[PDB]
Parts: C-alpha cells; structure tokens; sequence
C-alpha cells in the first residue's frame, strides 16, 4: 500500500498498526528501489527522477530501512521511526507529465482565438467509423482516459475504438495516422439514473511518442487541496451551441469552479451532486462555455504546473440561466485505476 | 442618521436622496416637539401600487428607509405564465393573468436527468441575491440627484394563486429591501432639510 501526495510528490506508507500512511525518509534509497517503485502503481518501463526534499506533510511516524538485514523486498524493510536520519524525503515522478508551451492566447471557446499546437499536449480525439465523438487525455504512452458513458453498450468491445491525436483540425487524422486499440477498462458502476462513475480508462497496444502534440497529462495526488473557487482550463472540439456538429478546430478556453452547496441546493440542481461528481462553470446566465465533449478534460494548474482533476460527464442545456457543467471527479478513485494498471503485466 | 455626510456610501444617500456636492447648498439639522407629528409613510413607485401595495406596519413615529432600489420597464409582470405552468409538477410557482401588454415572466419546463417537465422560471430565490444577475428583470441601480428610489424588490415567488388567475397581483410579505427605526431622540423626533441656493 504505497500512493503519492500533494504538490511534491512525498510517498505515503500504510501500516496495519498505525493504521494509517506515513511517509520515508532518504536514508540510503536507490533507484533500484526507486525505479522499481513505479511498477508498483503501474508505470512498467518508465522513471523521470528522485530527490531529497524537506518534510512538511504532517505525520510524526516516519518509514524507515531496514538495511542491517540481508536480501529482502521493500516492502519488508519498512519499520517506524520518529526521525529522519537525514531530514529527505520521497520526491518523485512516475512519468514526463506536466509542462506545455506557456503560450498567450488561446480562447476559443465561443469569442476568442484557437487553442494554440503543443501547448495543451494531451489533448486527444477518439473516434468510431471515423467521426469525431469523444475525448480524453493521456496519463502513460499506453494507459488513456475518457468518460464512460462513450464506451456504453452496445459499443463495448475494444477493437472500435480509434483513438486519433495530433491535429486540430477535422481532417488530418487519417488511418495510421493514429494509433489503435487495446483495453476497455470501466469503473463498472455507471448506471442510467446518477451517471456515477463516469469514468472509463482506456489501453492502447502500441506506445506512443512524447514528441510534440502529445504529452501526457498529471493525474492528481490523493489529497491535493483544491481552492473553492478555483480557476479551470477545459479543452475540446465541441459544438459551441447545441443542436450542432462539432466545431471545426481546437476550442480551450477557461471556465471556474462552483461548490456543492450552489450547484446541489434546490435551483440549480436539486440535491443530484454526489461525492463523485464534481460542479464546474458559472452559476450564471450566458456567459458559460459549453463545448461539448464528453471526456474533454478540466485542467487546473496547480503548483505552477498543470494537473487533472475533472473529466467531464452530462449536463443541461447549452450553456444557458442557472444550468452548469458537472464534471466526474477525478481525484476520488486515482488509485482505483493504479489497482486496474498494476496488472496489465 | 451617519448616512448623511457630505459625499459619502451607505443607504440614504445612495438610494434615498443623494445629496450633490457640487452647488451651493447648505445643510440643515433641526428639530421638532412630538404633541402633533404624523410621519407619512407612503410609497413613491408607480409599479408597487399597481401591483397592490397598500401601506407598511411601522408604529406612529418610525420612517422607512431603503436598502436596494431596483428598476423595471413599463411591460413588467411578476406573475408567471399560467397557460404554461399546468404541465409542470416540480418546482410549479404559482401565477395569474397580467394586466394588458405586461409581458408575463419567463418560465421554463426544461428536462431533468429523468423528469421532463420541472419548473424552472428567472429570478431566483430573490432579486436581492440572484444568481443570474444579467436575467431578471429587476435591474438594481444607485438613485441619482433629486430622484426617488424607483421601486423596492419584489420576490417573484409569492406572487399570485392556484384556481382563481385574476388579474396579476401579489402579496405583502413579498416587498423586501426595507427596513426603519424611530426617529425620537431626546423627546424630539429629529429632521433633516436640505437648501439649494441655486443662481
Ligand atoms: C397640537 O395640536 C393642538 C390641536 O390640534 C394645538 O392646539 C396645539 O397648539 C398643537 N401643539 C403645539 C405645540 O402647537
Ligand atoms: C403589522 O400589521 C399587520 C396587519 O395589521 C399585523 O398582522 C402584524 O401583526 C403587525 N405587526 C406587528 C409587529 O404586530
């Protein structure tokens, strides 16, 4: 029982007696420790890095090694202690998630300018037959998420579904230009009346590049510490007024936070919100950007360095009085999905 | 009575009586004995009594101020559209028939995740704290040099019935945005009077 935290990256450990997660300290950690690390939540043949940071997490029940010992696994040599031998401790990245191009002006959700290249670099399309539908973004060269209620019966087998990146236009993604299927995982707990658990990953066979277009976005830590009114980037193709098609290009300008007890009170929306499912928008009249793409993601920027927090999921009419945007809630299962990626090999 | 000095925020002088700072006027503070003192309290809106408003329960020496005094066109009806409203079952207002020309409040039965025709009109909860500001039509603005406050607010939601849709009325609780207090102060009911030394 291992899992990442905050802004920088400490390593929580569960303990059955202290009942609770503690975090390491450096003493004499190796990458063949640290690089077999992300296996353990399911990044096989990746690693960025590892440092020695200070500790401000909160616990006063560290992690130690247990070195004096011959040959064991990691997860034997872990026993407390209520110092750190030399005050480091776990920083990490599992994989080259995070920056983009800082560029200006991209805006083009409904008056602005369009989502400049490279600069949203995870930003991707799936289609069936070769028509735009869904969206998602990048987590791993071979993992990808999208929302689940595109990968709906019937439509449930994995060998219709083309993932296509790259280009902002319409036209461009042609066959081959785009790699293919694999996997459908699901959390498979959607159902017709909530809409909870909107939220399926997705596998690919064949890895991708990190080259440009492409990059893959941060998922969250567990315990990240939002803000209440929090400004959000969402990305996507999607038709800027209902009863439309699709807009032509790529569309990614900002939108905001709004609470549960606005959005879940009895005028916006009558005590529908539940813990997985998160409000976004305005709680105004037309001023909202719609876009819709049902997966097309919620972006914030965190620590000076883009992360998830939301996929997107239903909603109302298009941008309109009183009716938001509610978003599936990306930060309450990011370790369910790294117990369904550890077992893939 | 801290409302009143020369150039400043608060109520009366922002949707009261502001006064001007720019001519040569000259303020007066003075007082009168209580024998015969019958403080008018009426209402100066013309879209207020023709939507019933009959008077305020204040005692014989308190005066009503204003807090927030919002403004309407000439075809505003507070009522909902009734004609509309019966295949509605959640969050149904109630309604009646507006005077002539008054165009009637725009409601709406948009669909639910699975109940199809649940009410939802504009100006919600109240025009005070709206969350659509740029919707109803109650718009809130500052009362000018030598204007009066041009209405006080209505709650859209207490105005009207179920069987008999009459004419478009409402009801006395529903008038918010006002408040008093007493003008008595050492047995002498205070006043204040501006001058205007105009040319
Ligand atoms: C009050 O009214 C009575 C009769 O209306 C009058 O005689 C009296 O002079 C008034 N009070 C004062 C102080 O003038
Ligand atoms: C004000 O007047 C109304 C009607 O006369 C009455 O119902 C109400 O009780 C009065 N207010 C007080 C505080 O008694």
């Amino acid at each position: 029982c291992v899992r990442l935290y905050g802004p920088n990256f400490i390593l929580q450990v569960y303990s059955s007696q202290r009942k609770s997660w503690h975090p390491v300290c450096q003493d004499d950690w190796n990458e063949n420790y640290g690089r077999a690390a992300c296996r353990d939540m399911g990044y096989k043949n990746n690693f960025y890095s590892s440092q020695g940071i200070v500790d401000d997490s909160g616990s006063t029940s560290f992690m130690k090694l247990n070195t004096s010992a011959g040959n064991v696994d990691i997860y034997k040599k872990l026993y407390h202690s209520d110092a750190c031998s030399s005050k480091a401790v776990v920083s990490l990245r599992c994989i080259a998630c995070g920056v983009n191009l800082n560029s200006s002006r991209q805006s083009q959700i409904v008056g602005g300018e369009s989502a400049l290249p490279g600069a949203w670099p995870w930003q991707v399309s799936l289609h069936v037959q070769n028509v735009h539908v869904c969206g998602g973004s990048i987590i791993t060269p071979e993992w990808i998420v999208t929302a689940a209620h595109c990968v709906e019966k019937p439509l449930n087998n994995p060998w219709h579904w083309t993932a296509f990146a790259g280009i902002l236009r319409q036209s461009f993604m042609f066959y081959g230009a785009g790699y293919q299927v694999e996997k459908v995982i699901s959390h498979p707990n959607y159902d017709s009346k909530t809409k909870n658990n909107d939220i399926a990953l997705m596998k690919l066979q064949k890895p991708l590049t990190f080259n440009d277009l492409v990059k893959p976005v941060c998922l969250p830590n567990p315990g990240m510490m939002l803000q209440p009114e929090q400004l959000c980037w969402i990305s996507g193709w999607g038709a800027t007024e209902e009863k439309g098609k699709t807009s032509e290009v790529l569309n990614a300008a900002k939108v905001l936070l709004i609470e549960t007890q606005r959005c879940n009170s009895r005028y916006v929306y009558d005590n529908l919100i539940t813990p997985a499912m998160i409000c976004a928008g305005f709680l105004q009249g037309n001023v909202d950007s719609c876009q819709g793409d049902s997966g097309g993601p919620l972006v914030t920027s965190k620590n000076n360095i883009w992360w998830l927090i939301g996929d997107t999921s239903w909603g109302s009419g298009c941008a309109k009085a009183y009716r938001p945007g509610v978003y599936g809630n990306v930060m309450v299962f990011t370790d369910w999905i790294y117990r369904q990626m550890r077992a893939d090999g | 009575r801290d409302d009143l000095q020369l150039g400043s925020s608060g109520f009366l002088q922002s949707s009261n009586y502001k006064i001007d700072i720019s001519s040569s006027s000259c303020q007066l503070y003075y007082s009168l004995p209580l024998v015969n003192v019958t403080i008018n309290n009426f209402n100066p809106s013309s879209w207020n009594r023709r939507y019933g408003f009959g008077s305020f329960n204040v005692s014989s020496y308190d005066v009503v101020y204003s807090d927030h005094c919002f403004s309407v066109n000439s075809d505003f009806c507070p009522c909902a559209d009734p004609s509309v409203v019966n295949s509605c079952v959640k969050s149904k207002p109630l309604s009646a028939i507006c005077p002539a020309g008054t165009k009637y409040r725009h409601c709406d039965l948009d669909t639910t995740l699975y109940v199809n025709n649940w009410c939802r009109c504009s100006c919600l909860p109240d025009p005070i704290s709206t969350y659509s500001p740029n919707t109803c039509p109650q718009k809130k603005v500052v009362v000018g040099i030598g204007e009066h406050c041009p209405g006080l607010g209505i709650n859209e939601e207490k105005c009207g019935t179920q069987l008999n849709h009459s004419s478009c009325s409402c009801s006395p609780d529903a008038f918010l945005g006002w408040s008093f207090d007493s003008c008595i102060s050492n047995n002498r009911c205070n006043i204040f009077s501006n001058f205007i030394f105009n040319g």
